[PDB]
């Protein structure tokens, strides 16, 4: 389990604009915030950005 | 290869495919001769029952939410078992998290 | 420990026990055996006699006498003669005996090379910081009258089996189980061990218990969170493997055995939680008041106060009346317990045979 | 798979399997039969 | 899928289309499409009689383009038979292709070399050959004609050497036709192939028919010696509550490590142990509106 606060996820938002672009076209159209973050944290993009 | 496999559904052979790009996610079982197509929408899935590798006959049970809905997928190879169960476990974990957090919100 | 900490090969290491009797084939190496096997003056087996011939015929460079306090015994003494070793190191924690033969180790092994300062090790955190306490249990009138009108062997069991020590031990078990402590309750009397264990619902280990049951109970004590208390007889004093324990309750003892007292303290001196700030292990010696157990307890603690430990006397446990299930609180059950304690003491001809 | 390298070619196959391949004792603690648990692993 | 699997699939397809007939092409293409395939599966797809697939399967096994598995299962109707599974072993198959085409080139060289020694002679009456080395033991007294040892007939000329250019042309026509084979062999020898078996080949199966009596589940035998990610999104207001909960857990740790009373303080003097905001926010809203106007079957279970 990991803890994700609003200031934390906003910090992902400015330091990685690619995650912001992933948010914008996905969370009001296809699927929601917690499953989106689960997909991103299971994706290779999280490893490559880390 | 990870999202496709061969399985037996209701003692009838067919192909299991994972439609993950569509929202909500689906498991489609297609009859090979074109007799029937069964679909599972993954939002209304509660729990998964599996069997250990020491067991001979391989069953995969899907239990949904409301009398609960029960689905049976008989499998053939342990790699198909492994990749199907890990993809299914990840997506039902995501859907359970989404349902829990929407209930909390 | 040899094979783990040092670069000694298993082909260079050998074991002389009952099951294992094969020796190392190299020109030098390690053999580990027991005092009884080495000093067995009984008619030993042929292969063990061959191993003893090998040990005697070799000139050994170093001998490690673990628990050297048993070396001054009757024929454990001769293991330093039958084995011609150039260097002799006796390693111990309890360098006391209840006879005056402990000073013979200066002639057997050698002078007292090193003594550890136990308080310095405790404040450096190498061993656990133990709170030693002596809990005074006032006997009931009936048990004290029966204690006065009996001989010493019945007197021992009768001051061990008093209901006040039942109540104090049960209260301490409940309190330290709420505090989340692994508790060992030591009692040499086997009948008292069994009665306390059946009264308190905690497992007991003594001499006649099977080895598989002992291992299962010890594993449950180490890992199961519902098993936080084990009752141990004198099997726990000798060098057997025990799980990590932080609380110890001594119900009975073997007279004034300072060696057994410090051996019991050593079973909680090595607790894993030493790195935690504010952690303290607990030693309790539950003794019946106005008996010879007080005399024997002071005699046992005389060695531990030489190491620097202070035994705080506890004449009152706060909460002894608020405990819901108190053992032997009713006078009729006390009388029943008194009654149990008092009533404790040519091939064809072979078919015929 | 072991003669292609004798003939000089690279063998894409490994050599097959033909060539070179291989209680319950008494319980004294009768008052907690079922409270203690078995531990076959650490 | 995997590029080397594509190359070996095209190599097997090319060799079965070149050196084998159309029914062989159909059977091996079915094997390459559906990874494992039982006899009833071949019958259902190809409508081929058992006696018709006989020579087909026999040739494919004798060239090891396909291999057989003799596994029998236990169907629910208990009418079990020792059915046979047909699949492809890629490394043994490609090694067989290399060995076959290599030694075919080798004895084509042998045949053209045997043509390249001079022709010799043969006797038409007795239909026996006699090379130039032993014809000179059979020449006549007139020193003009070679006479046969049995027929006593003048030896006639053979044609081992007149056809050397024809054999060279046939070799060339073989080589330019089998150029794709050698290119595929070069690629699969440059790259690395996985040694597949029946158990590996079950992983990428596309099933052939619905009411299949063949069950693809493997049955191991004894004695034959032949994770998840969970997150916690919060609105940064319950994070204070979570810090409070961790602080809480710190004071239960403090009572875990707390010193008891009978150890902290002396027990001698004690007895012996024995038996309104809504409406003013409405006024703020009204004042803000006024200001804005102013600007305006049960089995084993596992938890997975
Ligand atoms: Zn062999
Ligand atoms: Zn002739």
């Amino acid at each position: 389990n990991v803890n994700l606060s609003r200031e934390k996820i906003l910090n992902i938002f400015e330091n990685y604009p690619i995650v912001k672009k992933a948010y914008t076209d996905n969370v009001p159209k296809n699927f929601k915030e917690p499953e989106f973050w689960a997909r991103f944290f299971s994706s290779k993009l999280f490893r490559k950005l880390r | 290869m990870s999202h496709s496999g061969a399985a037996i559904f209701e003692k009838v052979s067919g192909i299991i495919a994972i439609n993950e790009d569509v929202s909500p996610a689906e498991l489609t079982w297609r009859s090979t001769d074109g007799d029937k197509v069964h679909t599972v929408v993954l939002s209304t899935i509660d729990k998964l029952q599996a069997t250990p590798a020491s067991s001979e006959k391989m069953m995969l049970r899907l239990i949904g939410k409301v009398k609960p809905q029960r689905h049976m997928f008989s499998f053939n190879n342990r790699t198909v078992m492994d990749n199907i169960k890990m993809t299914l476990q990840q997506i039902i974990s995501r859907y359970k998290d989404a349902d829990i957090y929407e209930e909390k919100r | 420990q040899f094979l783990q900490w040092c670069t000694l090969q298993p082909e260079n290491c050998a074991v002389f026990t009952s099951d294992n009797k094969e020796m190392f084939q190299t020109e030098s190496g390690l053999v580990v055996s027991t005092y009884s096997m080495v000093a067995n003056t009984r008619n030993r087996s042929h292969d063990s006699q061959k191993v003893m011939d090998f040990l005697t015929g070799r000139e050994w460079g170093f001998i490690i006498l673990d628990e050297v306090h048993v070396v001054p015994a009757a024929m454990f003494r001769r293991v330093v003669s039958t084995i011609a070793a150039h260097a002799k190191l006796g390693l111990t924690a309890t360098l006391v005996r209840e006879d005056d033969k402990i000073g013979d180790l200066n002639f057997l092994i050698g002078p007292k090379l090193y003594e550890a300062n136990w308080m310095e090790l405790s404040q450096k955190g190498h061993i656990a910081n133990v709170q030693c306490a002596e809990v005074w249990c006032p006997m009931t009138a009936e048990f004290y009258q029966e204690y006065l009108r009996e001989t010493a062997r019945k007197r021992m069991l009768l001051y061990i089996m008093n209901p006040t020590k039942f109540q104090a031990c049960q209260f301490l078990i409940q309190y330290h189980e709420r505090r989340g402590d692994k508790i060992i309750v030591f009692s040499d009397n086997v009948y008292a061990l069994q009665e306390y264990a059946l009264k308190m619902g905690k497992p007991f280990i003594y001499g006649s218990t099977p080895q598989q049951e002992r291992m299962n109970i010890l594993q449950n004590f180490q890992y199961n969170d519902q098993i936080n208390t084990i009752f141990l007889s004198k099997v726990g004093d000798t060098s057997i493997d025990l799980p990590e324990a932080t609380c110890l309750i001594q119900i009975s003892s073997h007279y004034g055995s300072r060696r057994q007292e410090a051996q019991r303290l050593g079973r909680i001196l090595r607790a894993k939680r030493r790195n935690d700030e504010g952690f303290n292990a607990f030693f309790y010696s539950l003794v019946s008041k106005d008996t010879q157990e007080m005399y024997y307890s002071t005699k046992r603690q005389a060695f531990l106060v030489d190491q620097g430990y202070a035994f705080k006397v506890i004449t009152h446990l706060h909460g002894m009346e608020n405990i819901p299930n108190l053992a032997y609180a009713s006078p009729r059950e006390r009388r029943e317990l008194l009654q149990e304690v008092l009533l404790k003491n040519h091939p064809l001809i072979r078919k015929m045979y | 798979p072991r003669k292609l390298q004798d003939l000089g070619l690279k063998p894409a196959s490994v050599d097959p399997a033909t060539i070179k391949r291989q209680r319950k004792g008494k319980i004294t603690n009768t008052h907690m039969t079922g409270i203690l648990k078995d531990y076959s692993h650490r | 899928d995997r590029p080397i699997d594509d190359i070996v699939k095209n190599l097997l397809k090319f060799v079965v289309r070149g050196f084998y007939g159309g029914s062989f092409v159909l059977v091996l293409d079915a094997i390459l499409f559906h990874s494992v395939l039982a006899e009833d599966d071949l019958k259902q797809l190809l409508s081929i009689n058992k006696t018709e697939l006989g020579p087909l399967i026999a040739r494919l096994r004798s060239d090891r383009l396909i291999s057989i598995h003799k596994q029998r299962e236990y169907p629910p109707n208990s009418k079990s038979v020792e059915r046979v599974y047909y699949y492809v072993k890629y490394p043994h198959a490609i090694d067989a292709i290399k060995w076959k085409v290599h030694q075919v080139v080798q004895r084509l060289k042998d045949d053209l070399d045997k043509n390249s020694e001079p022709n010799g002679y043969m006797c038409p009456i007795c239909l026996t050959k006699y090379t130039q080395l032993e014809a000179v033991q059979l020449l006549n007294f007139d020193r003009t004609e070679f006479l046969c040892s049995l027929c006593d007939e003048p030896l006639v000329e053979d044609d081992s050497g007149k056809k050397n250019k024809e054999k060279q042309d046939k070799l060339n026509r073989l080589m330019d036709q089998i150029q794709p084979i050698i290119d595929s062999l070069k690629k699969i020898d440059d790259s690395r192939i996985e040694e597949n078996t029946f158990e590996i080949a079950l992983a990428r199966l596309i099933p052939p028919q619905n009411q299949s009596h063949a069950a693809y589940t493997y049955n191991p035998k004894k004695g034959s010696t032949m994770a998840t990610l969970h997150i916690n999104i919060t609105t940064a207001s319950d994070e204070v509550a979570q810090r409070e909960l961790q602080e809480r857990q710190a004071e239960e740790k403090r009572k875990q490590n707390a010193v008891p009373e009978w150890h902290k303080q002396s027990t001698i003097g004690k007895t012996a142990l024995g038996r309104e905001e809504r409406e003013n926010e409405k006024t703020l809203n009204d004042y803000y509106a006024a200001l804005a106007k102013k600007q305006a079957l049960e089995d084993e279970f596992e938890d997975v």
